[PDB]
């Protein structure tokens, strides 16, 4: 019943043949080593 | 202790090239050490070669007055 809901309902969707793994081979994502501290005396609990 | 706000961001030493910024920027260098130091070279230099270079003259004078 849902796949026959879907497939009457869902018809005006794109066709891009594009899967993700393509796009997250076009712009990898890589690790820096780093980091970032914002000092704030006034707030009474340290989070890190 | 002292309240301080501020944001820090670092990188990490193994990120980064340790050496090169020795040769970086070499004609602001030494224009800055030549143009903020020169008063106080002159300042060290002056009196210490103005005083030997009298003391060889007198000596020179004196050997010279003492001959026949
Ligand atoms: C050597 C040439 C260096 C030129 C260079 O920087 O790379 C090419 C570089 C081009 O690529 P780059 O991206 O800029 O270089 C970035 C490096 O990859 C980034 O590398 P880095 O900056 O992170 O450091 C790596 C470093 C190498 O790391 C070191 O400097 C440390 C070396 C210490 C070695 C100590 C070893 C002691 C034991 C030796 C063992 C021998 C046998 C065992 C005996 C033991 C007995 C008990 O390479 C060097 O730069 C050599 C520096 C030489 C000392 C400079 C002294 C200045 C005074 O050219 C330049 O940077 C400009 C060159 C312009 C002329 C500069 C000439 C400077 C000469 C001084
Ligand atoms: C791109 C295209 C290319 C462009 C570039 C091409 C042109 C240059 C290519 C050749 C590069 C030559 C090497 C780099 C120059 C350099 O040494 O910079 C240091 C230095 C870095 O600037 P700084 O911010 O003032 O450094 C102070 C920091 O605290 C520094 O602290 P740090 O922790 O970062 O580094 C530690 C240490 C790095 O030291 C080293 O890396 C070791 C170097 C090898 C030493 C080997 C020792 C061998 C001893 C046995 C032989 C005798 O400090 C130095 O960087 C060098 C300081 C002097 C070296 C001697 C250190 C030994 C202790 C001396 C005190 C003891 C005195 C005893 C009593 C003497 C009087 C009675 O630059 C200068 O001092 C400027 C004066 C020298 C400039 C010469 C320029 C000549 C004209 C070039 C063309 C000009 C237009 C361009
Ligand atoms: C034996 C002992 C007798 C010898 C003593 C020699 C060394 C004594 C001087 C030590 C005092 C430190 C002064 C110094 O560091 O140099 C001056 C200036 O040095 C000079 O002017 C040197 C003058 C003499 C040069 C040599 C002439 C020929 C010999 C710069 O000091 P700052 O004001 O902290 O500057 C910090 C750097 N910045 C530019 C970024 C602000």
């Amino acid at each position: 019943e849902v796949v026959e809901q879907v497939k009457k309902l869902f018809t005006k969707l794109s066709s891009d043949p594009t899967t993700t793994s393509q796009l997250v081979a076009n712009e990898p994502a890589s690790f820096t080593g780093s980091e970032v501290r914002m000092i704030d005396d006034d707030l009474p609990l340290a989070q890190f | 202790p002292v309240k301080l706000k501020a944001v820090v961001y670092a990188l990490s030493p193994f990120q980064q090239k340790i050496m090169t910024g020795l040769w970086k920027d070499l004609p602001e260098k030494i224009h800055h050490k030549v143009s903020e130091n020169w008063i106080s070279a002159t300042l060290l230099v002056t009196p210490v070669v103005g005083t030997y270079w009298y003391a060889q003259y007198f000596k020179e004078q004196e050997k010279l007055e003492h001959r026949f």
